[PDB]
This record gives structure tokens, C-alpha cells and sequence, in this order.
């Protein structure tokens, strides 16, 4: 209900795996 | 331990689904000799709304320090890779998560720097922080960050 309107939209579909970026310091 | 929901300025809504609530309150610096835990944030995107289904959780791969979090394990790109796989393209990395010696979190200056020159985000992405006692979060468009509102 709360988080309803987000699966009211249907998904995106994306080509190829993403490249995270390495060594991520925080 | 349900789900959480924030939403922009736009009304888009980013979804934190009930397992990744619990899976990233497990990281907790609830103690004193706690170091630092975090990892790759995954979901969904549905129009300008996003669904966070799963993270990457930290390993011994890791640097973890008290105050200090070096991501670096192979473990959380393959974690990416696979669920890209399974899902057939629909799941995919949405940003960074990483922990916070603090109850109520704020990002710090190397936070933010971090993440500009870190994340790419020509579209979308979603950057968390997991306090002792809540979660900040935001959203990341291009070079420009700015914090969610808990929706009502
Ligand atoms: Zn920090």
C-alpha cells in the first residue's frame, strides 16, 4: 500500500550487468 | 523489520523490502569494538520508482574498520553479476550501502566524496547508511545527491 504505487509500474529492463566500482572507501 | 519507504520531491518512491531490512539492520555497530560493514545495494527498476530486492553483504575481502569501509571484494560484483542473470536483466545494481558508529546517520565530507566520484548515476541510483538506531538515504542523479523523506 505504502510502497504500492512503485509496483504499479512495470520494471525496466537493463542489457548487461553493471561494472561496480572497485574499492569503495566511505 | 517490514519494509520501508521514501520517496523524492517527484512523489518516486524507493522501496526497501522486508529481508533487506533485516539483512542490513544485521550490520548494526551496535557495539563499541563494531567495525564498519556495508556493500552494493540491488533492485529493481519500475519507471521512476525503484525497489531495493537485494544486497551484498560484507566478507573477510573486505576492509573493516571501526569508522572506515573499504568495499573491495570480488564476492560483491558477482553478487551483481548473478542476480542479473537470474532475474534476466530486471534486477540490477542500484548503489552503495555501508554502516555508521552513530544512532541517528548522517553522511560525512569523505561520504560524499566517495560517492560523487564513486557511483555513476546516469540514472537513478540510491545511496544508505545504516545507523545504530535508523537509516539516511539517498538519491543520486548524475553529480547531484540529496536525502529522502520517510513516506507518511
Ligand atoms: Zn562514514
Amino acid at each position: 500500500i505504502a510502497a504500492a504505487p512503485a509496483f504499479h509500474v512495470s520494471p525496466s529492463r537493463e542489457p548487461e550487468p553493471r561494472k561496480i566500482n572497485k574499492t569503495m572507501v566511505s | 523489520m517490514n519494509e520501508l519507504v521514501f520517496i523524492d520531491d517527484f512523489d518516486n518512491h524507493v522501496v526497501i523490502m522486508s529481508e533487506v531490512v533485516m539483512r542490513l539492520n544485521s550490520y548494526r555497530q551496535t557495539h563499541y569494538t563494531s567495525t564498519e560493514s556495508g556493500g552494493t545495494l540491488i533492485g529493481e527498476r519500475r519507471g521512476q520508482h525503484l525497489v531495493i530486492t537485494h544486497i551484498s553483504e560484507p566478507g573477510q575481502d573486505d576492509v573493516r574498520n571501526r569508522t572506515g569501509l573499504e568495499r573491495k571484494g570480488i564476492h560483491h560484483q558477482q553478487k551483481v553479476n548473478d542476480l542479473f542473470q537470474q532475474s534476466n536483466g530486471f534486477i540490477v545494481y542500484l548503489g552503495e550501502w555501508h554502516t555508521h558508529p552513530e544512532d541517528f546517520p548522517h553522511p560525512s565530507f569523505i561520504d560524499i566524496k566517495s560517492w560523487v566520484m564513486g557511483i555513476v548515476a546516469t540514472e537513478p541510483m540510491i545511496m544508505l547508511i545504516v545507523g545504530r538506531k535508523d537509516i539516511w538515504i539517498g538519491k543520486k542523479i548524475k553529480n547531484d545527491i540529496k536525502k529522502l523523506k520517510k513516506k507518511m
